[PDB]
């Protein structure tokens, strides 16, 4: 056998992976293989695979046998482009040793992370594993340590996107916790530290795989996964479109893309969304959809902390992040869960120079022992900090209510905001007229007259505007045009801040 | 200026276009303002300005003047087009996506739109219905008011009421059944 | 705005000595440490009158926002003191640990405790029996200068210990596991307290000493549904980001991913010592042998062979995971030496607009 | 056997090394072992050994046998102090596998280099090896690559000192080429790439071990080794004293040490060293010894390029570097070899903030085809650059001759010097009076009168001094005091220079 | 200020001092200006100011006034001392 023949056989084996019968199982299971997934993700013909001939060096427990020598060692790594833009990817291959992490496995992933940091290119990981490769022992633990170090170092330098498309257990579960966004695939992906076998052995509780770490749990109740997609093909199609929003590095401005939607059009549909009756809820999403370019909005965590809306959109071609209240759910009140989702989204957009638009309608905080015992004070400070720290353009629109300390938490002008607009129905106060009059006028005669006088003077947007809290009071139909104008002039804005070794968010 | 973008040199677009129950083979190419499209062997030339933001898109197909509206678009290939007044649902995948999509499990889910449950704990203050009442989609059925805020519970299905399970004055929790539709 | 701007520039200490309601409750959430006064201080957003009006639950003032609740169950207050006079006396002594600004080195104060003395009391604290717990605090007290240790949140997340002490006059921060509680396992609550403490000490140039003895993570749906994955990443990040000296001592167990979370050498640590009872592995010998040797004859022989080779500190040390294996009696002197030479250590890191911790 | 018993046996084996019989051979051979050498080098009780229990992981060719498992894997690594000052060391142990380099061998060395860079501590290596461990194959080549990368990265950050105390072959020979100083041991150390067996096989020439790579060759003819010492004990004793001159890092100022030698004393012995007769040579070393503190001078390469003197000394407690001409050899003329030694010494002292004192007495360059064909132009530019680039204090004293382009090469004031003094016998000119008059006055009558007129006006130190080339003309007896004064005021001097990615020395 | 220097805590100096053909055992300790030196069991106290730069070093050895000159010193232990006019080579 010649050298060239050996090489050709090594290429064909790396392409097959764990063997055709294991591929057949993956397809029976409704899953794509690691190499098929890359072909869908990246532009045709743009993918360049690295280190395809790397094999493990473990010789213990029979691992020195030729029957265990799978070139590629369970990961596909390399670089490519999505719509002409450079991206680094890796995808874990479940057909070779179960997708378990070896020393060399982690290495290959680390090397492309080092290039991505060096050139300033994003990294997308497609995760699917069973955990560490116990046959190597502590080399897989060193593998995890090296990946974790890169994931932390890359934070704020390049965006890191993780899509989980299968099981995930052991140390693998912490890389999505270090990246910026985590997505899952409904009823196909799992994310858990230990399996149901350990849970039942430790505590006398019964649980199945879908209940312990299923995609529905992590998108609806734990707040870990940002969005689950129906299947592998739809998940990668939406991932490509999501990719188009983000810059390649934090040194880059928010991407600007060709846009046909005139920036100066009016939106008459906004003038009557907000009811005059204070106890009538409305859907904030109707406002978000009508303002954003071509009515396209990418919603993050649609099923978790529904009282606050966060997501991506484009206005006049430029990527922006949108945060707003949802009065339809829990009167639009802040709670622990909403503060966690908000702070994380805001922090990402600030780090990568993506402007923020805030739609405020918040009557206060959710009362009760469930929130007080949960540390609502500690968690609420997370959203206040996330806005106060921001140095990217911030445009706030107040649609109806902003009572109490929630006014400042939801990116008020006094946290170094750029512009703040009020709609005619906006009301800014420490509390509603009923509470304020009962406290201010206590024991006096003709309280009912005092109630009428207070409402006429303070139950509107004027006592705040005349003080400099609001820059203008605008007709809702003009909101989009007003925001577009601010975005196109604040984009070159820089501010100074004292030197710090690093930030100290309340956590 | 730091990261030059290179436009993919795509000569032909090979698409698998699913309509009602047939999958058609369509190959398109761009020559500026006109797309040369072969639909199962038939040659068509679609010329337009392709302003993608306007609600009304005017196209000329082999000299024939058409107006279409794109009502929705999804990354998964779904596109809703109103053509001659009727909305057609077309799913456009690339050749590669269509060939791999055959490996996806055809899972069947349940349409749970007739069972109307309380989305939020609180007291029921109004019920607009009794058994036998007609219900339209989006119709208000019950009004629950907690935390100084009237929350309307609407129907997700056109039908009639079979039973009203919670009345005005009752206190309900999260997930409790309010009204059952046919 | 000032409380956020000052973060990482000057330390901000808040002591609550009475009621606190409304917007006032968020300033302690922006400062670095929050202390309370037992049965005198309260911290709540709305009073019991609002809670009863919104939801049909009964609660009193001490239950809704009392000092005992915030130091034991919510994890908001770092420590409650008996009364106003004792609270300020302990606050003065706490003050003496901290630098005035992040531009300053950790304070160094006159110390009479010889830096090179041996501590024979350490050699027999850790039992040879793997299912016998011990009190980590006995180790912490015997190492630190003059046996003075300032414990933070003594009644919250008892499975992890964090606090301040001085070694050879220099202020250091100490983090360690407590095997006495929940076998020394990590959970959501322990990760939250750890990450916050570590982050403060790093920002103000206070060295870290870590005492590791962690068998893994607390299993169960209570932790999985609570986002144990998300919260565990907080402690891993807090150590990985640190640029101040980090000295780790492994006393007995370090299994699984918890090895790296508890400030392993592979997160840019400076020194890492093992005691003779240390064992570093992906999992214990029983699980590993049942998985490695599946369906083979004479498994019992394979079990003996595996334990003899891997159930010790050697497969990690021979790979460069551990710098030395030391007699416990010498631990204090070894740490003192490292602190007095790593104090001038600087590292470079790529430019970032700001950090992005998983939250 | 208990765990504690196993540990104790592992400690005793690591201390023994390759076995008592191999130690006996080392002592018969007049060599110390690697551990005995460290005890001599470092302060008593200050040494802390790292990674004493590390073993190789190679399982091929019988390397998995227990008989080959030597803890420590042929190197002693760790840290300590010399006179209270932190230093990192390693010493190669010849008794285990011949001192050959394994993967793990290089690792252990790399780890202490990484600490030394992190804290800012010097590294001293004691080298003795036979080359790569061929049983591992390419892992030892990766070992060399990692060491080489650290040795380059540390340059200009911490000083790196290498003492060769035995044979050295293969890739090992390049680490002393990357460190700052290389020392050897006479008739015990060797430094060669290939042995005499390869040389005789390739070319028809006979050579023995001492001729091919002996210490005498490298200190006298190739210019590779800076100094050879008689034996192992004397080599380490002089190494400790050498260590005391250098800073721990380039961020530190030149060390200052208690000194009893008054800084303001006169040195009458200098006034009559330089003869009035231009063709009478004198020994520059008499001047160097009389100026430096307590007449202690550390001479570098005493037997190579004898026409230029470089070395270390202390003036008023502060470490300084001294460069000067030696008129006793080749009239004090510059050649290829002298330029190479000078540029390297000057470059080190500049990088680590050690002031320079220059004693100039140079009539020009060595003429002839031997120098022209050797690239005298290219090599002479090395010394000119090394001085011109310097940003540390430079004090020059001109004792007698400085003709031609050599004036500027030997650190003239026009290369951003700080002070430049002339003795009464100094003469600065393009060329001597005889050549200049024959060229200037060509074909004229009464040339002899023109010769007398030229000598009276130009054959002295005045035409340069009156132009600003010389700051003062001083009596030699005051030289030491004048230099001490300049050193104590230039020590805080900083200069600005344009940004550069890196220097581009002519090479 | 970056790298604190720690003075070795040396209680006793145990030296092997070679003269002409004999090797002597000498143990010295410092108590400030006076060195307490035991030379093969004999106790001597050497007091001086120990100015190491002067060509003339004045010492007092058990009350006996001596002047010595250090003519050379090497790292290898060689030291040339002129004592009563005669130069002795001690290692
Ligand atoms: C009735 O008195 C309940 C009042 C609750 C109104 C809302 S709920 C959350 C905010 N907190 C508060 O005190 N008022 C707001
Ligand atoms: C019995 O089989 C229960 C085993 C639990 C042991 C501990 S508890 C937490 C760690 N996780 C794990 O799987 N083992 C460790
Ligand atoms: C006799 O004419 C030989 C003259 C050499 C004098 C010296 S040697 C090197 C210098 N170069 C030169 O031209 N003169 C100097």
């Amino acid at each position: 056998t010649s050298v060239n023949e050996r090489i050709e056989n090594k290429r064909r084996t790396a392409l097959l992976g764990g063997g055709q019968r294991r591929i057949d199982a993956q397809h029976k299971r409704g899953k794509l293989t690691a190499r098929e997934r890359i072909s869908l993700l990246l532009d045709p013909g743009s993918f360049v695979e690295s280190d395809m001939f790397v094999e493990h060096r473990c010789a213990d427990f029979g691992m020195a046998a030729d029957k265990n020598k799978f070139p590629g060692d369970s990961v596909v790594t390399g670089r490519g482009r999505i719509n002409g833009r450079l991206v680094y990817v890796f995808s874990q291959d479940f057909t070779v040793f179960g997708g378990s992490l070896s020393g060399a496995h982690a290495q290959k992933i680390c090397k492309i992370m080092d290039q991505a940091i060096t050139v300033g290119a994003p990294v997308i990981g497609l995760n699917d594993s069973g955990g560490a490769r116990i046959q190597e022992g502590v080399e897989s633990l060193a593998g995890y340590a090296d990946i974790f170090l890169r994931n932390v170092t890359a934070s704020g330098v390049i965006p890191q996107i993780s899509l989980i498309m299968g099981p995930c257990a052991g140390g693998a579960v912490y890389s999505p916790a270090l990246t910026d966004f985590t997505f899952m695939v409904k009823d196909t992906s799992y994310l858990f530290i230990t399996g149901p076998d350990v849970v039942k052995s430790v505590t006398n509780e019964d649980v199945t795989q879908e209940e312990l770490g299923g995609a529905k749990t992590h998108t609806t109740m734990s707040g870990v996964a940002h969005r689950a997609f129906e299947n592998d093909v739809d998940a990668l199609c939406n991932l490509r479109d999501f990719f188009n929003y983000l810059p390649l590095s934090s040194q880059d401005p928010a991407p600007v893309r060709e846009c046909h939607d005139p920036s100066d059009r009016l939106v008459p549909e906004l003038d009557t969304i907000v009811p005059l009756e204070s106890t009538k809820a409305y859907n904030m999403v109707d406002i978000i959809h009508s303002v954003v370019d071509e009515r396209e909005f990418f919603e993050i965590m649609p099923n978790y902390a529904k009282n606050i809306i966060v997501g991506f959109a484009r206005m006049n071609g430029r990527t922006v992040g949108i945060v707003g209240n949802q009065p339809k759910v829990a009167s639009g009140c802040l709670d622990i869960n909403s503060s966690v989702k908000g702070a994380r989204f805001v922090r990402f957009c600030d780090a990568f120079n993506i402007p923020l638009i805030t739609f405020v309608d918040v009557p206060g905080f959710l009362p009760g022992t469930a929130q007080e015992y949960g540390g609502i004070i500690r968690h609420g400070a997370k959203l206040l900090y996330a806005f106060a720290e921001a140095t990217v353009p911030k445009v706030t629109v107040i649609t109806r209510k902003a009572y109490g300390g929630a006014y400042d938490v939801m990116s008020s002008k006094h946290l170094c905001g750029d512009t703040n607009y009020a709609w005619p129905t906006a009301e800014i106060a420490v509390m509603g007229a009923k509470g304020a009059v009962e406290i201010i006028f206590k024991g006096h005669e003709n309280v009912e007259a005092a109630q009428a006088e207070y409402i006429e003077k303070f139950a509107n947007p004027f006592p705040a505007a005349v003080r400099g809290f609001v820059d203008d009071i605008i007709q809702p139909s003009s909101t989009r045009a007003r925001i577009c104008c601010d975005l196109d002039v604040l984009a070159s804005k820089k501010v100074q801040r004292p030197w710090r070794k690093h930030a100290n968010i309340p956590l | 200026s730091r990261m030059p973008v290179i436009k993919p040199d795509i000569a032909n677009w090979e698409l698998s276009v699913k309509l009602h129950d047939k999958v058609h083979t369509v190959v398109a190419s761009n020559n500026g303002s006109v797309f040369s499209v072969e639909v199962d062997g038939s040659k068509l030339n679609v010329t337009s300005t392709w302003n993608l933001a306007s609600p009304l898109l005017s196209v000329s197909v082999d000299g024939t003047q058409r107006t279409v509206q794109c009502l929705s678009r999804e990354a998964g290939g779904n596109m809703s087009i109103q053509f001659l007044g009727t909305v057609y649902k077309v799913n456009i995948l690339t050749r590669l996506a269509a060939e791999l999509n055959k490996f996806m499990l055809e899972k069947v889910t349940e349409d749970t739109s007739s069972v109307l449950r309380s989305p939020m704990p609180g007291v029921v203050v109004a019920v607009s219905v009794k058994p036998g009442d007609a219900v339209a989609e989006g119709q208000e059925i019950c009004v629950i008011e907690a935390m100084k805020m009237q929350n309307s519970m609407t129907a997700g299905k056109t039908g009639t009421v079979k039973s009203v399970h919670c009345q005005a004055g009752d206190t309900v929790g999260e997930g409790d059944l309010l009204v059952e539709l046919e």
